[PDB]
RNA sequence: AACACGGGAAAACUUACCAAGACCGAACAGUAGAAGGAAUGACAGAUUAAGAGUUCUUUCAUGAUUUAUUGGGUAGUGGUGCAUGGCCGUUCUUAGUUGGUGGAGUGAUUUGUCAGGUUAAUUCCGGUAACGAACGAGACUGAAACCUAUUAAUUAGUUUUCUGCCUAUAAGACAGAAAACUUCUUAAAGGGACACAUUUCAAAAGAAAAAGGAAGCAUUCAGCAAUAACAGGUCUGUGAUGCCCUUAGACAUCUUGGGCCGCACGCGCGCUACAAUGGAGUUACUAGAGAGUACCGAGAUUGAAAUAGUUAAGGAAAACUCAAAAGAACGUACAUGACAGGGAUAAAUGAUUGGAAUUAUUUGUUUUGAACGAGGAAUUCCUUGUAAUAUCGAGUCAUUAACUCGAGAUGAAUACGUCC
């Protein structure tokens, strides 16, 4: 199996991403380490003004985006049956079956 | 205004079938659930409202029409539906 | 008959099975700020108060944190929000529901406590007293301090602003993300609009300290 | 046709044809991520949807 | 604090202007008329740019969806930003603003909020009819500058091994998997500079040299940013909005074409040049940070001289695409010559995008070979990986940068000063 955890908050991420971790301890014996993809920040910039009047001047907004990888072997039957956890909003669980 | 005899009944009871019923502000589409151009829709049901059929809640271009207590009185004349064919709160 | 081949879609980027990272995202959030400015023009009677967009993986779970839940008879209007959705976002009948929860702070969510100025000054209650009232509720549920500002043709055809003050509030700092709670309402009236900013400081309940504290204990 | 002239040019290509989600405006877009939502829109809603204006 | 600004790089739309043509986007309420027809759409020919039946001679289909009527809303990129909300700019990027009690004054008001010193800063030492406080500054947040200590390991790297190949005189190179670690890579948590430690200068806040250190100007660059105010811009971004105006021959809506590109001239922002610290012909190069769906970014195989054409993998992406030139090395080339610097304006021709390229959209081949010989008075930006120089990605984008927002590549001089 493949876990793919990506949100716009780390500590939401990672705090998850060790849940998985430690709940692999049951019904299972092991769950390979977490792996860090490089963020993805998306900047947009606009200008402040509604119109053409005033200095020119810009506001930088930005969005992070955190990506780690699980892996664990198990079985795909039983690899977390509910698989849900009450997930907290903001970050997205996908399973990679196989 | 003049829309089509056969869509004026059959939008008439997707509205009642549902009791909501949504449409794009913009007028030159067609409405992805009758096939038909957004002006017929929007025109038609604007004056639901001003017989109180629905209300006229407007939100990103979109109009909102939720069928009100006068509503169901006013689509059931022109519907010809029976007394018993309530939504029930649920429609 | 008409010349039109234009067909403009009804759903939402949130549902697509195929998507960038980048994009869901970008969608998560453009889906959440439709919505939550969708049932604000609904639910201000009820005072709506927030929204939250709670996913159980398939399950799509919306929870309104409504102030006021006397009208959410069976659900009947709790249903009909759940109708307008699906045919605007197109979502599968199965796989939406609404949840409803009565905030115990009251006075501490702006959003909410910036309607209660906005019904009291269509009604002709005086701006002076309209926020003295409104603001003592703030003061007592816990905030910190508060900053209510009304500005338009109050007095005459000149306009003329206002702004109320009532305990700390610190105004410059990354810290005042962490501890600010605004609303922005605007009330029609017989003769223009009248523009209300109401916003909240709050205190360490929402977890987090001050920049500046030392707080030495005692042996 | 009364209406069969009306809007039978065709806009397929956008400028005329893209609008913003909210405002209608058809000047300033940001098509970047798939926003479809031009400035001073967007602006009102960056915190809300998720953008913070950062370093 | 107007003038590459309205994210405004306008063929159509945008579009607000102009010549035409239509057209209701006149709901609802009362009347007339009407399923024994209110009205709606149309083939032909004429009219019209037009295959808008707009209209006319004309019959062919459907039928209360409402055709004529008063109220009425209505719609408007119509006016008013001297009616307004929101946002932004400006005073104002510096260090400033205040109420509670107390003291002074009949009162407007004042003290606190200062002699001196110091700081980037009413930041502090100190002084004290002031005391105790609130905001601003600081504090705080993002990036950078370090972790042979920790955590992890694919889509990152290194190493080993197996197979094949090739050159060496003896090192290894390359191609296909195989599997081990984390110095580099990535990303988490803590650690790590507080000027403490020395000398000097100023019972003090503090200042300078040097040392060590990845890092010593608040470490650097940015974000947030006080009270009060403008009758600064925006009602042409908004279904935010009052009043006024037009409101079925319309300033509402749609279509065709044109204009915003129009040139006697003046001004602002920029790109390219005036060359030998260079242009032209070859050769090896080394980055960083962006973006990509069903048809988006497009690999590989081909023909062509190029622009581009035909078939087409993998890729929702540390996976695949996506790639560096200024500079350098090569030659008995150029040789001080408005020359081979400069590429303007024109003339033939070839393609891509587009429903449409004419007033050339963009670009290819050949020819045409203009001013410009370093620039008056004036005047702008800049103190360190900064200026300058040349380039790359993205926003606009069917197609179109000399723009803007970012990114890396080489790397000056001059100050550690004073209010002229």
């Amino acid at each position: 199996i493949t876990i793919t955890i990506t949100s716009t908050k780390v500590k939401a991420v990672e705090s998850l991403c060790a849940e998985v971790k430690e709940n692999g301890k049951k019904k299972g014996v092991q769950v390979k380490g977490p792996v860090r993809i490089p963020t993805k920040t998306l900047r947009i910039t606009t200008r402040k003004t509604p119109c053409g009047e005033g200095s020119k001047t810009w506001d930088h907004y930005q969005m992070r985006i955190y990506k780690r990888v699980l892996s664990m072997k198990t079985t795909p039957e039983t690899v977390k049956e509910i698989t849900s956890l009450k997930v907290e909003p903001g970050v997205e669980l996908e399973v990679a079956m196989f | 205004m003049r829309i089509a005899t056969k869509d004026i009944i059959a939008i008439y009871k997707q509205l009642f079938n549902d009791g909501c019923i949504v449409c794009h502000k913009d007028f030159v589409c067609l409405h992805p659930v009758f096939g038909i151009p957004n002006l017929q829709v929007f025109m038609l049901m604007k004056g639901l409202a001003t017989k109180k059929c629905v209300k006229e809640t407007c939100n990103w271009r979109c109009l909102y029409w939720t069928l009100n207590d006068e509503g169901i009185a006013y689509l059931r004349q022109k519907l010809a539906l029976p007394e018993d064919a309530v939504p029930s709160t649920l429609k | 008959m008409f010349c039109l081949t234009k067909t403009k879609a009804l759903n939402v980027d949130v549902l697509k099975t195929n998507i960038s990272r980048k994009h869901k995202f970008v969608a998560d959030g453009v889906f959440y700020a439709e919505l939550n400015e969708l049932l604000q023009r609904e639910l201000s009677a009820d005072g709506y108060s927030g929204v939250e967009v709670r996913k159980n993986g398939s399950k799509f779970q919306i929870i309104i944190r409504a102030t006021r839940t006397t009208n959410i008879d069976k659900g009947r209007r709790i249903h009909e929000l759940t109708n307008l959705l699906i045919a605007r976002f197109g979502f599968p009948k199965d796989k939406i529901e609404l949840y409803v929860e009565k905030v115990l702070a009251r006075g501490l969510c702006p959003v909410s406590q910036a309607e209660s100025i906005k019904y009291k000054i269509a009604e002709g209650l005086p701006v002076r007293r309209a926020v003295g009232s409104v603001m003592r509720l703030i003061m007592d549920s816990g905030a910190k301090g508060c900053e209510v500002s009304i500005s338009g043709k109050l007095r005459g055809q000149r306009a003329q602003g206002m702004v109320f003050k009532e305990g700390y509030m610190i105004k410059s700092g990354n810290a005042t993300r962490q501890f600010y709670s605004s609303a922005v309402r605007c009330v029609l009236l017989r003769m223009g609009i009248i523009g209300i900013k109401v916003t909240i400081m709050l205190d360490t309940d929402p977890s987090g300290k001050n920049g500046p504290a030392a707080r030495i204990p005692d042996v | 046709g009364s209406y069969s002239i009306y809007n039978a040019h065709p806009r397929n290509y956008g400028n005329g044809s893209r609008t913003c989600r909210k405002c209608g405006a058809r000047k300033g877009l940001i098509r970047k991520y798939g926003l479809d939502l031009c400035r001073r829109c967007f602006r009102e809603k960056a915190v809300e949807i998720g953008f913070q204006k950062l370093d």
